[PDB]
């Protein structure tokens, strides 16, 4: 959260929490709820986000559910829309949290080294987020819905 | 290093499951603890040298150690002491800020243990100045917040014996 | 008897280098997130190597030794010394360039300054003669300056040093210039008194 | 050819703010050439070895270090 | 390295005088387009790879440069171009974030010249490229905020020739 | 700067800025209104602030301009209250930039050298700038005082 | 070169070419003959080698080649083959040198970035050098083969 | 770095010949004047910051240099300046026990004239203030220990001009 | 750092073109000598302490440069000439090994003239010292042998005076 | 052996081994059987070769055999075709291994230091080794007594 | 050596464009000080040699550079001494009417800090002398007129120092 990166701040530069942070600390405090209003749209139209975003993602790049492709037959499709469901949770996970941070542990990493290894074009995931990204805005009202674009542009900029 | 809140998001994704409403309702326990939790940081904050040089006038200063054949006799060992305790204090401040003493276990507890049996310092003085810390904070900042830092400051004694 | 003030600029330029106020050092003090573990590795590519390692690197190259200071198995002066010791670094930095420029170039990765004195110079050539680059290496990272300095646990840094006389603008004309700004050394020795 | 040192090293010349128990009491493993000059440097400092292995070394070998 | 503020402050104290109505009016126009600096900034951070590969696929693809004897030949000259490219865009948008172009003539613009000209890189297509990521950013950003971003990137390409 | 810092934090760890310092910077683009009107409080009464807090630091330590102190004389009074001049306009720049590093920067780093070489204790002229602070937070609003009252706490707390 | 290398490393040891290593460079020396050999095998007909193996790539990934992948169109499909030119020329300067600095120092070192910068799965690189490998060692005798599948068996190493 | 001893046996060695007569007078003349060059020194080791501070006293204050927009201006670089001077002292009590001035060349003299220039360092000012704490040591310690202290002092002078 | 088929090959790289037969016939040319460079550097590798002194043994010794006042007169001088006549002969066996000397001008003549001027060091006794260790390394290996040393020698010449 | 030190080259360059080095262990494994002759004939005739070098080197300098020498005496001159036994031993495993590295690590590192503490001269037994190799080179066949050459080329090499 | 007209011209020639709006703006503000400019270099050149007896009275006279052993002591001194001063001021006057310094450092500045620094001259004696010479002057002509003869007077004495 904020108030673990507040604090290994305070620790490297081994002091105390200035009032400035402690500031921050407070405020997102009191915008607690309306990240949780945030974060509870999100986990109520996950489905619908995931299948109008894969479907829009493939019919962008048609080269992934192409035969040679990566994500070739159902079980792959579905893998390939459990991974999205792996990332719009790690999106609820970070705006829920007001920080970026539990998204860079859980999934940010490796994702290159890993894809590397699976055969999964990278930037196709970036599209993925960024298909994701627009409809998520898209049911969102317009100040929530940049918070949680904030998050989402985290994530395909960490892809890319 | 990881928060009432990331200890929640950690505990949900290591079985899996999305957030329940059980995991909003600690969510919501951390919140209106932290509000306080925030003004009990700043009084320390601001309170910190006052803290220290009670907690050692207290416990520690017309003692065997203080004086000639203990481990605080020199004034490298004085001040070392009192680094010692301010780090206590801090990071004491930092576990009470996130609602998780893994911070504690992880950058104070992590090494102290064995340099404490080699440098030969005494764990039981150490351990009555911070329990007179702990009280001399709970009398400053108030009842709750002192019991928030007194379960912090008892998980330093306990790792520490 | 007071004038308006012109040379507002010559006035701002004048100073030491706001950058030794503005650089931030690194104590791998945690050593227990991976992101500060990560960041510090970084740290430690760009300030040994002065670019970014990544256009050099065919695969991920340091990963030995990157996940061995991932257990503290390893300390990170070592891993200092184990970057200074491959092959990326002896053919970045040993091979276009002569002994007595390896020398200061050597002193500028892992000293973080340029050589001192006269009788400097002569040792450290004397070790070029010797033994290898990575002995050289080995005696600048296991020197007692380094462990004063900078310290086991800290990746060294830009530093802006006073007393030996030559040291400040050699320093300055050192860390001012970008890699492969030119092919000349900038102290070749110091003159005898 | 390596050693692993567990060594505690105190700062008896100067008290330092940071914290330093990364720097206090640490093992590592050191190469065996290098060996010599740590061990003379970590005698200079006035920290005392405290646990020597050589678990890597493979020792009384003449050819292969 | 200073942003409008700290030039402003600069300036009144290299006066020696205190802050007037002039340097008030000044702040005030910075904090006023400030959020507009950081909603640029997090758009530019977003897309950076993709605008650098949109400015080398305007530019520099299908050239002679990347063809046999240029310059962006090999694979290493084109991973140093793309890693030069993607330093340009970077300290454009710090410039843009602090307004004052002071850390692009203290960190970029330095030895710059010195290191393309002894290197063999041609100036004027890398100034062709700065100014093709110019454009692929103003027209991801908008009008004015693409406004504010080239005229760092003016100055980097000013500097450059 | 808050600016400044931020980069240079961010900097040194070859990252971006972080959400969280971003939105530090925002509220610090957005508390930039109530820091001029402190900074126009503080400059405008500057000679009342100046006067009235010479007049209590001499009274408070009648030593130093006693015959044998360092401000002993007319122009050496002239001095002292130039000297407190300095640090109130250090003041008013700590105030506007949303940190220390101007106070600091400029006139806190080598001032026990300074002072130790001029001959003066370094004590009154921490009992000056708390006058000055007496004087200031004296002169404005609750909130107003306690924002000025930190700079001039980092002050009085960097002497001594 | 075997040369170079040779020299370099005895080069930062401080001594002379130790005589293991100058035998190395004088079998290296004999063995040239062959290796031309086997480089004007690889030179004469590239032709047929970079169309037999566009073929059984785009046959073996045919999601590059259908629209959504990078190599769609005329021109794409043109660089596609002028990228697979590229190293087959590269291969053959490998051959010549006796060593992998060739390919290496000129067409290895940033090649992640690169194809990541373009937008290319790198895999389907890999796949294009091993019909280029598949093409080159069934034109060639069984030694032959070995010694420039070697260097084949390099480039799809450094791919992955 | 040699002194009298030192350069005369060098002066005799690179001849290849023995101690001549002159080379006895010249160490003659250094051992005679020895102990009062240790006297001096002692009496400068006594007054160093006072000697400093009458220097700047005399000089450097209340000038444009600790104004506003004078090199001299912050505490750091006030702190500098007398650290600067302080080693200007230092090394003239070394080069006035040593009776050469090849230290001051070798360790003061060698990059000096190029770090002030980068700095923005006035030499003139400098130079003054040097010559004001040669005028304080030789009212300290005499006629004739302030003539072989000027001597050196003028060495510097001269150097950094 | 290129021997000759680096260097080829960069020439039909800068070109662009494929290896003709010019490039072909060059690189049998170096195939044809390269055993004779094997077995001229194991004989040059053999006698390399030998070689050197007998080079001073021709050139600089009994002569002014070792008597006092020369600039080869001390024992520091004499193992610093030792050592830079053994850089010399080990770096024009490496030349001779690649059969380019790219090596001798990136490595070795880069800033040695400079280095050479700024310390006092004769260049032409230098120059005299590296034509014996030419005459002797040409005694060692035979004529052609010999030859091809004497031009890798000839170029440390050229480049030093 | 040449396969210990193309795998510590290998690592310390962080690769597989290259082509070129894999056809140098398979020619250094063909090659087995002229090493084992060449070590074979050595191991052979060490007696007659190290009294043919031992009265070669008294010959050419007495000044070890002399009085006030070092090898003055019945059993120092036994001591002295004693080191001479080691280092044609030594010989021989670096002929076997086709590399010098067992002749440096058993013989080689500090040599200079034990005879400067034995007082033994190291140029005579430079010398010592320069009539064991003409005298070996003299028994074998031209190239075999070139490839043996290069090892005691390479032990004077490291003597003087 | 151009004025801001040519500068501005250069400019626009360089870039191959013509003269825009910045351009036209530019030469109405030179064309609005251009009269105060003329008005200023009648008044300075009907008292120069006042001014320069003035400087001279202010900073160099009755100081030790007028006394034996100064720079400024025979009178060939001196008269060279107010040759120097003569040029800084008609050169100064020469960059008020272009209202471009490039005069200064094509036909001053050039090789002067070379020549000073050769014949023994005191550049920080020099600098405080253009800087009451400036003194002077801007006490002649008024507050605005004094403000842009002395931003070349300063720019005479950053170059020079
Ligand atoms: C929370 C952090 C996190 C990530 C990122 C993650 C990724 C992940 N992706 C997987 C597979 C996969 N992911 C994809 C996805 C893709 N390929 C495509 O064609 C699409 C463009 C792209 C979808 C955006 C595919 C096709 C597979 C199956 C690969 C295979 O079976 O070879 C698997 C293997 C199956 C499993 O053990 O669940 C993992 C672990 N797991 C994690 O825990
Ligand atoms: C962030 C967590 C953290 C802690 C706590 C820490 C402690 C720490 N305490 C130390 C010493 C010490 N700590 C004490 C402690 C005490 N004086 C007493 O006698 C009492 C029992 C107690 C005072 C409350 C003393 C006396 C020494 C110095 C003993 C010596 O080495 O001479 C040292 C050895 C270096 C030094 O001299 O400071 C470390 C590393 N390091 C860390 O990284
Ligand atoms: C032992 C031989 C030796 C000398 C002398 C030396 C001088 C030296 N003086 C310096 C700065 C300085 N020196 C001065 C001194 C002056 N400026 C003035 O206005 C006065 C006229 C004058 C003092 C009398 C100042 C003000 C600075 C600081 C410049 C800055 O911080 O921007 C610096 C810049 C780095 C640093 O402060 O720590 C060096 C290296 N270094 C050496 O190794
Ligand atoms: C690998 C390329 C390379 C070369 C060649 C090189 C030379 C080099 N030779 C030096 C000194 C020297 N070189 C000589 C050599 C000579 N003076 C004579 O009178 C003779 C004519 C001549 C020998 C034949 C001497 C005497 C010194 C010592 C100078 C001194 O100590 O004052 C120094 C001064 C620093 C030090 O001794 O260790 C360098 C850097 N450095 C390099 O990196
Ligand atoms: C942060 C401020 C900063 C910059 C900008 C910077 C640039 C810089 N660019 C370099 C190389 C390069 N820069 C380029 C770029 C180009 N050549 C072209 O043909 C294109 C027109 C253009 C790209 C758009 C290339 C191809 C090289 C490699 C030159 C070589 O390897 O020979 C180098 C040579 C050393 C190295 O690659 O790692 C430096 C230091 N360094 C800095 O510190
Ligand atoms: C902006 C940062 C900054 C500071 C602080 C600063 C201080 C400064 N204070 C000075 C003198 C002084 N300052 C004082 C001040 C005091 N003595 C007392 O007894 C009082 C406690 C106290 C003031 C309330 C006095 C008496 C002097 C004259 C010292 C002397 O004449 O020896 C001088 C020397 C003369 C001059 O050039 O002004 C400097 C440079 N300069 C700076 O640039
Ligand atoms: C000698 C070392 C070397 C390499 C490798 C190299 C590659 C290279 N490949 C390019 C494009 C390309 N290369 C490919 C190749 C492929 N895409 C696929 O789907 C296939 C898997 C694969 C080939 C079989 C494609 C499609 C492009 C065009 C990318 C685009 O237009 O965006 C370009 C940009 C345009 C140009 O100037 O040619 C370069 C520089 N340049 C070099 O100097
Ligand atoms: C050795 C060659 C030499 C000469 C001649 C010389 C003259 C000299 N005369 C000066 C002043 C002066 N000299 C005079 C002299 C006179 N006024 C009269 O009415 C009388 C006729 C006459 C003397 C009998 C006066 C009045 C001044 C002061 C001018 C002033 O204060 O403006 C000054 C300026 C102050 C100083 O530093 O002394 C110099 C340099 N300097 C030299 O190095």
């Amino acid at each position: 959260s904020i108030v673990t990166k507040s604090i290994v701040n305070a620790d490297a530069e081994a002091r105390y929490l200035s009032p400035g942070e402690l500031d921050r600390i407070k405020a997102f405090v009191t915008s607690g709820e309306s990240r949780l209003r945030i974060a509870e749209t999100l986990t109520g139209s996950r489905e619908r986000i995931i299948k109008s975003a894969g479907d829009a993602l493939f019919q962008k790049r048609p080269d992934v559910v192409s035969p040679g492709g990566n994500a070739y037959g159902e079980e792959m499709t579905a893998t390939c829309l459990r991974d999205m469901d792996y990332y719009l949770r790690l999106i609820t996970y970070g705006v829920v949290a007001g920080d970026v941070t539990p998204i860079e542990e859980i999934g940010l990493v490796g994702v290159r080294e890993m894809y590397k290894s699976l055969g999964t074009p990278v930037d196709a995931v970036a599209q993925a987020v960024r298909e994701m990204k627009a409809v998520a805005t898209g049911m969102m009202s317009g100040d929530d819905a940049a918070e949680a674009g904030a998050y989402f542009d985290y994530v395909i900029g960490a892809m890319e | 290093m990881q928060d009432a809140i990331t200890s929640v998001i950690n505990s949900a994704d290591v079985q899996g499951k999305y957030l329940d409403g059980s995991a909003m309702d600690k969510l919501k326990a951390y919140f209106t603890t932290g509000a306080l939790r925030v003004r009990a940081a700043s009084t320390i904050s601001a309170n910190a040298a006052a803290i220290v040089k009670e907690a050692v006038a207290k416990s520690l200063l017309y003692s065997d150690v203080t004086r000639p054949g203990g481990n605080m006799y020199t004034t490298r060992r004085y001040a070392a002491c009192i680094r010692d305790l301010d780090y206590y204090l801090r990071y004491a401040t930092y576990a009470m800020l996130a609602g998780d003493p893994s911070i504690l276990d992880e950058r104070v507890l992590n090494g102290l243990k064995e340099t404490y049996n080699s440098l030969g310092v005494p764990v039981g003085s150490t351990v009555q100045a911070i329990q007179a810390m702990k009280e001399v904070t709970a009398g400053l900042v108030g009842a709750d917040a002192g019991r928030e830092m007194g379960v912090y400051f008892d998980y330093i004694c306990s790792g520490l014996s | 008897k007071n004038l308006p003030v012109t040379d507002v600029d010559a006035r701002l330029k004048q100073g030491v280098n706001i950058q030794r106020q503005q650089t931030k050092a690194f104590k791998l003090t945690d050593t227990f997130n991976k992101v500060e573990l990560k960041t510090a590795i970084a740290a430690a590519y760009r300030q040994i190597f002065e670019r970014d390692i990544e256009p050099y690197i065919v695969d991920a190259q340091f990963t030995a030794l990157e996940s061995k200071l991932g257990n503290r198995e390893i300390n990170m002066k070592e891993f200092i010394e184990g970057l200074g010791c491959s092959e990326l670094y002896q053919k970045e930095f040993y091979t276009p360039y002569p002994n007595t420029k390896v020398i200061e170039m050597g002193t500028k990765h892992f000293l973080g300054r340029a050589p001192l004195d006269q009788q400097e110079i002569r040792k450290y050539n004397q070790i070029l003669a010797s033994q290898g680059l990575k002995a050289f290496i080995g005696a600048m990272v296991n020197s007692m300056e380094y462990l004063d300095n900078f310290g086991e646990d800290t990746v060294p840094f830009r530093r802006f040093p006073t007393l030996p006389a030559a040291n400040f603008p050699n320093t300055e004309r050192l860390y001012n210039q970008l890699t492969k700004q030119n092919r000349d050394l900038v102290v070749p020795s110091f003159e005898p008194a | 050819r390596m050693f692993k040192i567990t060594a505690c090293v105190p700062s008896q010349s100067r008290i330092r703010t940071q914290r330093e128990l990364q720097n206090t009491y640490f093992t590592k493993l050191v190469p065996y050439d290098n060996w010599f000059r740590e061990q003379q440097r970590i005698m200079k400092m006035g920290g005392k070895i405290v646990k020597v292995q050589l678990a890597t070394g493979k020792p009384g070998t003449n050819t292969g270090l």
